[PDB]
Order: structure tokens, then C-alpha cells, then sequence
């Protein structure tokens, strides 16, 4: 989902 | 100086439009095609209110001419004083609106808009001090209607401290082009509600009635009612239009004649009625004019005022007469029938005298009332909706332009409100 | 949904 | 003066140049004994129409022509015909014996004996020019004479006049109008000797011509006659720019130049409009929007193509009569939003406009309308490779038996020169297809 | 009205989804709610626009565009020359739009509003995909990278 | 005296500048045999600047006509003034440049060039204090083109210390006689930059859609577009043709317009726009004329000047009009849209009056701006080229003449080096 990935982006930060 | 921008929007807004263009050309003495030829300085001193100086010292209408099909416009251009206007100012379309409000307001009209509203621009950076618009539509057609709102909300959105002013013909069975004539009407009424600060309602009811009963024409004209309209039209712009003991311009009107910013309806009325090509020989009294201005038989909307109360009006009288006894015959009225006045705005009653009377008279008078009894206009249009609102008859015509029916429950419901805040300040 | 594709490319090019 | 000299070869040249010659005495109000009594200048008036024609000693203007065939019968025809007093008698060249349908016999054999004598003939017309541009040479690819005479003529013409343009006007052959079973090898052979010396070649397909004759002029079976007067109207909207005063193509070397940006790919699509019967001469008159879309229809074309299965290299497009640029631009617009046009992505997406005033004049008693305004459309477009295409296999199918090549080696040709034509026209194809 | 809802609802998602990427100026970050575009919404609508044509081309947006709007005559500006994009758009691509019509930039709002608004959030998406895939579980990349 | 030496190279060429000398002697007084027959010592005052005195007070037009063929120069010769002109001025070809640069540069042009500039020696010798020269040509063709910018470069040769000035018509798709115009331009601009001081750019597009949308002629033709050319042309030339405050020379105006020396191609304008034929009955205001000289829709090059800024502008009012009210709308104009004008050249907006308006109008105005927004014009020249150089289209015409391919690259270079220094001052 688009949440899933707005959590991806922060662990990639 | 302090100008006004005219609007002329559909068919019989141009039609009615082009009759009061000929009617205050004629009384500042300026002819078809442009020029001056009066015998009176008071013709020339105000005449910067409506017409704009051009080269070769010519007066030009600042007028602007909106339709969505050439037909009417033509026909105006090739009228006796179709010469007189910026010939810039001629707006038209080709597609038509079809006697539908949602093609004047959401589609036909929403792409001819910014080209009107560019003419409007560059009349008003013409101006030194604009005042404010005026509008001339009908609320039962698709032009005038849709068009003529969504131009009166585009205008207070480019210049919100500016007055709006319309002249707004009501639509009646009576003197009926289509069937839904009501619905066109109720959203109409809406948004003039919102967006206008002066609106006089000019009913095709009254004026038939008039046309028929009292001047006893048979078979009135569209000719006849916008002779009427036209004559009323002159008498409520005189103040403005003429030097007098009050320096009116729209903002002063307003303030004295609006008590509340949503009753701002008025029951325009004139004295003596006269059809089109009669010459009265004999000039009433001021008490014969005076008890006229204020008889149900004079107004021009179909209201009986004995069935509300008035909250402020405005008389107009015109020509060489006794300002004492104006005010004499204006207070009679006034302690005679008092109980018809509100008592809670003291001196509601404001007269004013113009020694200039209108062509073909001696003397005349304008009544514009802000009376609870419109209310009745209101409801009349209210049971002719709901009448076919309820079997959603002829709707297809408005959803396939894209309106929802919610749109239509929600005019319904601000309509009766406008009724019911009437009807609080009536009791 | 395009959305979502448009989101997985672009984590993948950042991982 | 920049003059032009019109090489007539063989049957088919000869009696296509014989209906434009008539047209061009029509146009410019010259008679048939050669005299034009609107010529109130006994001097140098619009000096156009000398690019076509020398005044004599004595007022005659006579054609900047030569008529070339290998049999009398049809220059015995103009000898004896309306205009037999335009022409000089030198002029009109007869062989006593044909090239029999064999492009050998028309090269090698027949046309080696009168070469020499054409080359003359030519050599006199161009000794009276003063700025000689080019030739203007009419054949047929099927024929003989058309094929065999006209590769050596131009083989001849490049040595003796290797600055000036050759403007090529060749009639592809077409199975309904077709006389002989060889004009596939006639055509390859001759399009082969050809390519290195043309500048420019005006392709005209038989079948497009007697289509066009069959629906728009209701002829059930158009004869030569009626074909012959469609193509000099063609000939006439193609050759007014350098009759005329105008802008556009005011010479050979403009052609070139505007038409053709590869010296191999030199064959322009002509598509002419309108094409009216003279019964329907009192119809409504075509707007320039309606005939200047009528150009991207194939059913108009010269050349039996679809434009659409290929690209554009160049496009020009040659108005005659009342026509206006404004309406010319309008019509151009609303056919790049309308029509699928691809030009090739090197070339710009250019039309080139020519509007000549004089409007088209019409054989009297033609099947053909007089009308106020026409448009030519020339366009370079790689979709003209559909009639190589369409040759090619022919003559691989004859050729894969051998079956007609011993009449070719009889007149002395090698088997050799049917391979290299067929291995040229294979590259010519590549080049076709490399560009679209 | 349910249609209405869950389209309205699709377009949030694919805004929010843009803007993880590419993040929404302040202005517009105020602006964004699922329910924008259900009624008509004029301030909504030029914000939203002018982040999507920024994604899509912010140099032809530097030439077609004036920005930020501080007049009526701007936004007047602004909203005829977003329909003259729009269609050259239409044409330049080939994504057969119908009636890009002056209403839909008068009264923005609506379901055929936010239908025109899905389908050209679309396609800015699909421009986006490509050129990301041209330079090249959610679940199991960051566990991964953790 | 302070002469101008005027060359027209081409078919474009000599159209426009014929035009230019019909207009030119028809507000001077001259008539088509050189005779004076005007009513003010105005129009004799600077007389001398465009035309030489002959014997029996005659008027002669110091003008050179230049073609590769005779059809356009006989054309001129049967034309309403054809016969004005001095006959030894005209020098023509007879092989024609077929639309190719490479003709009229290389080849056809390099035979007759010297007989040109023999005539150029002796109109240059009979001047007592020669300013300079103008050309008339267009950057589509072969003569205008080519042979054009061969005559500029031997013309600065000989006279480098004189100023050169361009009416340059670039082409356009819309109004293209050929596919190679593209070609043509490239390699003109080029020259130009390096050997012209003033660059008047005239876009065939500009012009068509002036015609087409303003003008309202569905069917413009080149006589149309030649009109509008020819009273730019009578407009940018007021102030040397008539006395005035600014007492103009080519330097001065090179001097105050050119801030850098590749930077001096112009953008013209004209108000009001008027049709061959057609009467305007009301004179604009000095405001109306101050608003459409300014305006998108009246400039001759296809560039919006809101893309860019102006370096310079020089504006030229004509007719009998209130120079204070001349200032306050120019002012009015610079103080709204101070953002379009770079701050770093201080008062760059230059404005002169002349009370001589051009023929069948009371007013007017000629607008010249140097405006980095020009580039938008070089930029869709330059995509043209390349779509058509990156397959090697078409320059089988050029390599037949001689050139070489390189020749192509650098001038393709050039022109996107002067679009990056239009964007380096832009910004």
C-alpha cells in the first residue's frame, strides 16, 4: 500500500 | 465623476436594455448617433454617469451587450438607436441556451464569460470612480438567467466593493415561453440573494395586468411591458442621472433602502401609467400622483402590499411641481396608513423632486418599496417548482448539462428562507 | 494501481 | 531567356506531346498556323511564354520541340493533323522501321541509325536559345522506342549537355491498356539507363489515368484521346510556373532542388484536382479547402500508391486561377490536424506554395470542365517504391524462366544487363525503404 | 453520491502517493483532503495544477505560466492558459480527453471534475513511471536495508 | 546632409521595399515622376536623407534593386511609382537563385555582386555625409538571402565605419515557399550577427496571424502582409525622415538600442493595425495606442515579449497629440511592468514625437524593442534545422554549389550560441 511504502522512505532515511 | 457599467444579458435583458438606452438618450437630449442636441445644461452635467466622452465631443452608452446567440443582439444593432453603442461591446455566442439555466451558468455561458468580463475591464479602468454595475435579465430564460448570475459572481469577485444592481423580470404563467421557467427562476434567486445589493423585481404578472386592466390593451406586447419597464427603469435611475437636493449615487440608495443584506428585493412602481403612444392631456395633481405611486395597481410586482409591511421606501417625483406639497401628500400617506410601515426604522420614507419629467409628461412619480409582501413573488415561483420538482419532470434537461438534483433541493431550501426571514420582520 | 508501481520504482532505487 | 526544349519519343511521347502542345497554343491564345493576335508587343512583351516557344521572322511562334518515333504512323498523324503548320518539318522525326515492343531494338539496333540525326535536330533548337535550362523529354517505359531510344537518347544528352536539367514525363505501363507481354522488361531495362541521367521523372500510371477518366468523367472505356487530355492538364499545372510569371519553380533546377533531396529517389507523386466532366461544368464551384484535400486522395493520384503506408520527403503544392494565400494557409492547417501526413524526421514539415493567376484552360469540346481554380500536388514520397514493387515482380516471374530474353539477345544485348537493371532496381528499392 | 466518494477517495491516495516522491509545497499540503473536490473549490484546484504541471514539465510551465497569482486577472490568466495546455496535451499524447471544456476550470468540483482530475493524475503518473524506468515486498526492503 | 543608401535584394526584398518608397513618397509630397506637390516645408526639411535632388526639382530615391532574375524587378518597374527609380539602379541576374543560399552566395550572387557595388560607389560618392545603409530582404530565399548577406559583408569591407541596417523577414511554416527556408535563415543569421548593427526582425507568422485574427481577413495574401511591413518600416524611419526633439542618425539609434554587439536583432510593432483600404472613423487615444504598441498581438516577431525582458525600447508617437500625456503612459507602462525591463540599464525606454501621422490615420504608434524574448524566434528556426540536418535533407542542393557540411554545423552553433546569450542577460 502507499503506507507501506511512506514507512519504506523513512527507514531508507 | 461617478460612473455605472451597464449589463445587458439575453434576450429580453437586451430588449429592455436597448428601450431604457432610448429612453435616457432621448432625455439627455442625445440623438442615434451619438451627438448632443439639447436646450439644458442639467442634461449635460451628470451625463457622465451612464455615457462615455469619445473624440468629436459623442456620448457612448457604457453599455456592455451579452447573449448567447446573435439573434437579439442584431435585431438591437439595427434598432433606432443600435448605432449609439461601442460597437467592442456586442458579446454574443452561437450555440444558444435553450431556456436552461445550467447551460448559461455551467457551460455555454462559463466559455463566452471571460470575454465579457474583459469588456467590463476595460470599461471600468475607463472610469474615475466607478459606483458600481447594473444588470438587465429575465430569471425564466437560459441567458439571462444562468448567464447573468455566474457574470453578477464573477463581477464581485474582481471588484467585491463595488454595488451590484439588477433589474430582474420575473417570470410568470401568464406570459410564459417555457415550462420550466420556475426552475430557472429559484436558481436564479439564489444567487442574486448572495451576490447582488439592489434588485428590482419586475413581474410579467403585473406588468400584463397593468397593460390589460389599466391601460386597456387586449393583447399586450412584449413591446408594452418593456414600455412600462423602460418608463420605470428612467424614474428610479433620475437621481442619479440629474442634479437634485439628494446627490444620490448606488452606495447612499442602498444604505438607506437595505435594512438587512438579504431583503434587498424591491416592488418597483410608477405614476401616471401610460401606454405607448397615448398622450394624457391632462397632467395629474401631486395628491393624484401620490395616491397612485402607492396603489397595488401601479406596482410592477404581483404583490398585494396591504399583506405585509414596508420596510423603507424611496418616491422619485418629476417635474415643475410644489416640493410642499410633495411632502405633504408623502406624510398623509405615511400617518393614514402607518400601521403598513414598520415602526421600528424611523423616517423610512425618503422622497426626492428632479425638475426634469420624463418625456411625454408633465409630471410623474417613481415608488421603489422594500416591503415583506414580496414574499409573495417568492412563494408563487416556490409552489410552481415543487409542483414539478416532485415528479422530477423536465430535471433531464439540467443533469445532462451535468447539475445534481441536490443543487435544485438546496435553491428550494435558501428560497423558503428568503420567505420565511420576510415573514419574521413582518410580524 | 500506477501509484503503486510509481512507489515500488522508486524504493527500489533508493534501496 | 531562360528557354526549355520538349523531346517527344516514340508513340506515347508523341501523342501526349501532341494534347499539351494544343493546350499550350490554347493558354498563351496562339493559333494552329502559329500566329497570336493579342501580340500587339512586335517585341519583347511577358517574355515567359518564350521559354516554350521561338518567334520567327515572319510572327510565327514555333514549339522549342522535337517529335521522335521509330514508325511514320503517328508523327504522320501531327503532319496532317489541326496544328500540322505549328511545327517546323525538322522537327518531326521518322524512322521507317519499329523497335517491335523490344527495348534492344529501340537502344542497340534501330535507334544507333537515327541517333545521330536527333542529336542534330536538338543542336539546331539549341543553337537558337540564349540561355538554354534543360530538356523536358515525354516516353513510355512498355514501348519499344519509349524504352530502348529514350535511354540513349539520355545517355547522348548528358554527354553533349551534361550542365543542363533532363525533366522526365514516363508512362508506366498498366495491364488494361497494355499492347505488349515484355513492357515489364522494357521498363526495368530503360528505369536502369535512365536513373544516372534524369534529374527529375514525372511518373504517370496508365491504370491511376484511366481510373480517374472512368469515375470522374463517367467514360466507361476512356480511349488514348481521353487520356492524353487528363495528362496535359497535369503536364500544363507542372510546366506553368516556367510559361507564366510566379514565385514558385521558375526553373528546372528549382525542381530539383525542392523535390528531390536524394539524386536516386527523383520520382515525384502528381495528384491533380479537380477532375470534372464538362457535363457538370454548371455545378457548384470547388472551394481551395475542397480541392486542396482532394490532393490526399489516393483515387487522385498519377501513380497507383498509398502515400499513407509511407513518408514525405517533399511536398509542393502549384495552384492555378482565383486562389487567395490566406485560403491556400487555412486549408494546409485544417489538412495537418485532419489527415495522416508523415513527412520523414530530417525534412521539415514544409509545404512549398506556388499560385499562378492564369486560370486553366480547357480543350474546347474536351471532357474536361472548365473550372476557376485547380491544384497539382507534387509530393516526393516513399509509398511511389508500391509501383517498383509491382514492376519487379513481374519481371522476376518472367525472368526466373527466361521466358521473352532470347528476343533481347537476338538484337545483340547481353543476359548480363537484365541482372544488373534487376540488382539497380533492387537498390533502388532498399534506398526507398532505408528513408521511409 | 458513493461514486462520488470512492473516486474522490482514489485521487487522494494518488496524491499522497505523488507526494512521497515529490513532496507538496506548503500551500498545497493544507489544501489536500480526500473531500477537496466534492463541492466546487477554485483555491484547491490552481494549487493542485500547478504541482502537476511542475511534475510533468516545469520548463514549459515556466513559459505557458505565471506564478504565483496575486491578481483576478492572473488567475483569469492562469485558468485559460491550463485549458490551452491541457488540450495541447491531448493532442500532443493522444489521450482522447473529452470536452476539456472552460467549466472545469470555472467550477472546479464534482464528479466530472474529479474524474477529469483521476485521468490526468494518471497520466502524470504514467510520464513519471517512465522516466523512472528509464533511470533504472515494500516489506522485505526494509527489512533488508535495516 | 546625413544619406541613406536603401538596397532591396530578392523577390520579398524588392515587394516590401517598393511598398516602403510608395508609403515613404506619399508622405513627403512626391509623386511617381519624382515631382514635389505637398503643403508643408516639413516634408522637404530631411528629404535628402532618402532621396537625391535632380535636375528640374525632381526627386530620385537613393535605392539600389537587386535580383538573380528579372520577373520581380519588371514587376516593380510596371508598378504605381515603378518609374521614380533610377534606371542604372537596377541590376539583375538572369539565372535565377532557385531558393538556395549557396546560389546567392557562392555562385549566382558572387557573378553579379561587383556590378552592385559599383552602384553602391556611385550613390555613396554623390553623399555629402553618408550615415549609412538599409537593406530589404527575406532569410527564406536564395537572392535575399545568400546574396544579401554577400553584399553586407562586401559592403562592410568597403565602408566599416558606416552603419548597416536590416529589414530581415524570417520565414515561417505557415506563409513557407519551400522546405529549405530553414536552411536559408541559419545561415543568414549568422552572417547577420557578425556584420549588421540593427536587425529589424519581420516574422512571416507575426504578420499572417495579424491579418488572419486581428485584421479578421480569412485569406491573407502577401500584399496584406507588405502593408503592415511598410508602415512599420514608415514608422521606425519618422525620426530620421522628419525634424524633431530626438534629431536621429542610424548611430545614435544603434548607440541607444544595442547594449552588446551581437544582441541588436529588434522586435517591430505598430498601432493602431489597420487593413489596406480600410477607413478607422475614430482615432484611438494616446492610452489605447500607449496599451496596443505594448501588446503581444501588434508586434511583427512571433515571440511573447512576457517570456523575456527588454534590454531597450525605443517608442515613436506620430500625429498631433499631448506630449505630457505621451510621457505619463509611458511611464504608466514602465512603473506596472517594471518586472519585463532589466533594472542594470537605467531609463532604457527612449520616446520621440513627430506631429506628421502616416496617410488615412489622425495618430499612431511604432514600437522597437530588444528583448531577450527574440530567442523564442531562433530557437524555432533552429528546431526546424535540425529536424531536417540530422538526416542530411536536402543539402545535396547546397554540396552541388560547394558547401560543405561543416559550414552547416557552425552556423547551427552560432545561432544557439546567440540564444544562450539571450538567456544569459534574461536571467
Amino acid at each position: 500500500s502507499v503506507a507501506d511504502y511512506a514507512e519504506l522512505f523513512k527507514t531508507l532515511e | 465623476m461617478r460612473e455605472i457599467v451597464h449589463i445587458q444579458a439575453g434576450q429580453c435583458g437586451n430588449q429592455i436594455g436597448a428601450k431604457f438606452w432610448e429612453v435616457i438618450s432621448d432625455e439627455h437630449g442625445i440623438d442615434p448617433t451619438g451627438s448632443y442636441h439639447g436646450d439644458s445644461d442639467l442634461q449635460l452635467e451628470r451625463i457622465n454617469v451612464y455615457y462615455n466622452e469619445a473624440a468629436g465631443n459623442k456620448y457612448v452608452p457604457r453599455a456592455i451587450l451579452v447573449d448567447l446567440e446573435p439573434g437579439t443582439m442584431d435585431s438591437v444593432r439595427s434598432g433606432p438607436f443600435g448605432q449609439i453603442f461601442r460597437p467592442d461591446n456586442f458579446v454574443f455566442g452561437q450555440s444558444g441556451a435553450g431556456n436552461n439555466w445550467a447551460k448559461g451558468h455551467y457551460t455555454e455561458g462559463a466559455e463566452l464569460v471571460d470575454s465579457v468580463l474583459d469588456v467590463v475591464r476595460k470599461e471600468s479602468e475607463s472610469c474615475d470612480c466607478l459606483q458600481g454595475f447594473q444588470l438587465t435579465h429575465s430569471l425564466g430564460g437560459g441567458t439571462g438567467s444562468g448567464m447573468g448570475t455566474l457574470l453578477i459572481s464573477k463581477i464581485r469577485e474582481e471588484y467585491p466593493d463595488r454595488i451590484m444592481n439588477t433589474f430582474s423580470v420575473v417570470p410568470s404563467p401568464k406570459v410564459s415561453d417555457t415550462v420550466v421557467e420556475p426552475y430557472n427562476a429559484t436558481l436564479s434567486v439564489h444567487q442574486l440573494v448572495e451576490n447582488t445589493d439592489e434588485t428590482y423585481c419586475i413581474d410579467n404578472e403585473a406588468l400584463y395586468d397593468i397593460c390589460f386592466r389599466t391601460l386597456k390593451l387586449t393583447t399586450p406586447t412584449y413591446g408594452d411591458l418593456n414600455h412600462l419597464v423602460s418608463a420605470t427603469m428612467s424614474g428610479v435611475t433620475t437621481c442619479l442621472r440629474f442634479p437634485g437636493q439628494l446627490n444620490a449615487d448606488l452606495r447612499k440608495l442602498a444604505v438607506n433602502m437595505v435594512p438587512f443584506p438579504r431583503l434587498h428585493f424591491f416592488m418597483p412602481g410608477f405614476a401616471p401609467l401610460t401606454s405607448r403612444g397615448s398622450q394624457q392631456y391632462r397632467a395629474l395633481t401631486v395628491p393624484e400622483l401620490t395616491q397612485q405611486m402607492f396603489d397595488a395597481k401601479n406596482m410592477m410586482a404581483a404583490c398585494d402590499p396591504r399583506h405585509g409591511r414596508y420596510l423603507t421606501v424611496a418616491a422619485v417625483f418629476r417635474g415643475r411641481m410644489s416640493m410642499k406639497e410633495v411632502d405633504e401628500q408623502m406624510l398623509n400617506v405615511q400617518n393614514k396608513n402607518s400601521s403598513y410601515f414598520v415602526e421600528w426604522i424611523p423616517n423610512n420614507v425618503k422622497t426626492a423632486v428632479c425638475d426634469i419629467p420624463p418625456r411625454g409628461l408633465k409630471m410623474s412619480a417613481t415608488f421603489i418599496g422594500n416591503s415583506t409582501a414580496i414574499q409573495e413573488l417568492f412563494k408563487r415561483i416556490s409552489e410552481q417548482f415543487t409542483a414539478m420538482f416532485r415528479r422530477k419532470a423536465f430535471l433531464h434537461w439540467y443533469t445532462g448539462e451535468g447539475m445534481d438534483e441536490m443543487e435544485f433541493t438546496e435553491a428550494e431550501s435558501n428560497m423558503n428562507d428568503l420567505v420565511s426571514e420576510y415573514q419574521q420582520y413582518q410580524d | 494501481d500506477d501509484i503503486q508501481y510509481l512507489l515500488h520504482l522508486e524504493a527500489m532505487r533508493r534501496f | 531567356m531562360r528557354e526549355c526544349i520538349s523531346i517527344h519519343v516514340g508513340q506515347a511521347g508523341v501523342q501526349i506531346g501532341n494534347a499539351c502542345w494544343e493546350l499550350y497554343c490554347l493558354e498563351h491564345g496562339i493559333q494552329p498556323d502559329g500566329q497570336m493576335p493579342s501580340d500587339k508587343t512586335i517585341g519583347g512583351g511577358d517574355d515567359s511564354f518564350n521559354t516554350f516557344f521561338s518567334e520567327t521572322g515572319a510572327g510565327k511562334h514555333v514549339p522549342r520541340a522535337v517529335f521522335v518515333d521509330l514508325e511514320p504512323t503517328v508523327i504522320d498523324e501531327v503532319r496532317t493533323g489541326t496544328y500540322r503548320q505549328l511545327f517546323h518539318p525538322e522537327q518531326l522525326i521518322t524512322g521507317k522501321e519499329d523497335a517491335a515492343n523490344n527495348y534492344a531494338r529501340g537502344h542497340y539496333t534501330i535507334g544507333k541509325e537515327i541517333i545521330d540525326l536527333v542529336l542534330d535536330r536538338i543542336r539546331k533548337l539549341a543553337d537558337q536559345c540564349t540561355g538554354l535550362q534543360g530538356f523536358s523529354v515525354f516516353h513510355s517505359f512498355g514501348g519499344g522506342t519509349g524504352s530502348g531510344f529514350t535511354s540513349l537518347l539520355m545517355e547522348r544528352l548528358s554527354v553533349d549537355y551534361g550542365k543542363k536539367s533532363k525533366l522526365e514525363f514516363s508512362i508506366y505501363p498498366a495491364p488494361q491498356v497494355s499492347t505488349a507481354v515484355v513492357e515489364p522488361y522494357n521498363s526495368i531495362l530503360t528505369t536502369h539507363t535512365t536513373l544516372e541521367h534524369s534529374d527529375c521523372a514525372f511518373m504517370v500510371d496508365n491504370e491511376a489515368i484511366y481510373d480517374i477518366c472512368r469515375r470522374n468523367l463517367d467514360i466507361e472505356r476512356p480511349t488514348y484521346t481521353n487520356l492524353n487530355r487528363l495528362i496535359g492538364q497535369i503536364v500544363s499545372s507542372i510546366t506553368a510556373s516556367l510559361r507564366f510569371d510566379g514565385a514558385l519553380n521558375v526553373d528546372l533546377t528549382e525542381f530539383q532542388t525542392n523535390l528531390v533531396p536524394y539524386p536516386r529517389a527523383h520520382f515525384p507523386l502528381a495528384t491533380y484536382a479537380p477532375v470534372i466532366s464538362a457535363e457538370k461544368a454548371y455545378h457548384e464551384q470547388l472551394s481551395v479547402a475542397e480541392i486542396t484535400n482532394a490532393c490526399f486522395e489516393p483515387a487522385n493520384q498519377m501513380v497507383k500508391c498509398d502515400p499513407r503506408h509511407g513518408k514525405y520527403m517533399a511536398c509542393c503544392l502549384l495552384y492555378r486561377g482565383d486562389v487567395v494565400p490566406k485560403d491556400v494557409n487555412a486549408a494546409i492547417a485544417t489538412i495537418k490536424t485532419k489527415r495522416t501526413i508523415q513527412f520523414v524526421d530530417w525534412c521539415p514539415t514544409g509545404f512549398k506554395v506556388g499560385i499562378n493567376y492564369e486560370p486553366p484552360t480547357v480543350v474546347p469540346g474536351g471532357d474536361l470542365a472548365k473550372v476557376q481554380r485547380a491544384v497539382c500536388m507534387l509530393s516526393n514520397t516513399t509509398a511511389i517504391a508500391e509501383a517498383w514493387a509491382r514492376l519487379d515482380h513481374k519481371f522476376d516471374l518472367m525472368y526466373a524462366k527466361r521466358a521473352f530474353v532470347h528476343w533481347y539477345v537476338g538484337e545483340g544485348m547481353e543476359e548480363g544487363e537484365f541482372s544488373e537493371a534487376r540488382e539497380d532496381m533492387a537498390a533502388l528499392e532498399k534506398d526507398y525503404e532505408e528513408v521511409g | 453520491k458513493a461514486e462520488e466518494k470512492e473516486q474522490s477517495e482514489k485521487l487522494h491516495r494518488k496524491l499522497q502517493g505523488l507526494a512521497l516522491v515529490h513532496p507538496l509545497p506548503d500551500e498545497l499540503r493544507k489544501l489536500i483532503a480526500w473531500d477537496m473536490f466534492l463541492k466546487p473549490n477554485q483555491v484547491a484546484f490552481v494549487h493542485v495544477m500547478h504541482y502537476l504541471f511542475r511534475l510533468l514539465d516545469p520548463a514549459e510551465f515556466k513559459r505557458r505560466f505565471f506564478w504565483p497569482i496575486t491578481d483576478k486577472k492572473s488567475e483569469a490568466n492562469f485558468r485559460s492558459s491550463t485549458v490551452e495546455y491541457l488540450k495541447h496535451l491531448n493532442e500532443k499524447h493522444q489521450l482522447h480527453w473529452a470536452n476539456i471544456k472552460s467549466y472545469l476550470v470555472v467550477m472546479p468540483g464534482g464528479m466530472r471534475f474529479i474524474n477529469f482530475l483521476l485521468e490526468f493524475v494518471g497520466f502524470v503518473i504514467q510520464e513519471l513511471i517512465k522516466q523512472r524506468e528509464k533511470s533504472l515486498s515494500a516489506k522485505v526492503m526494509a527489512r533488508q536495508n535495516a
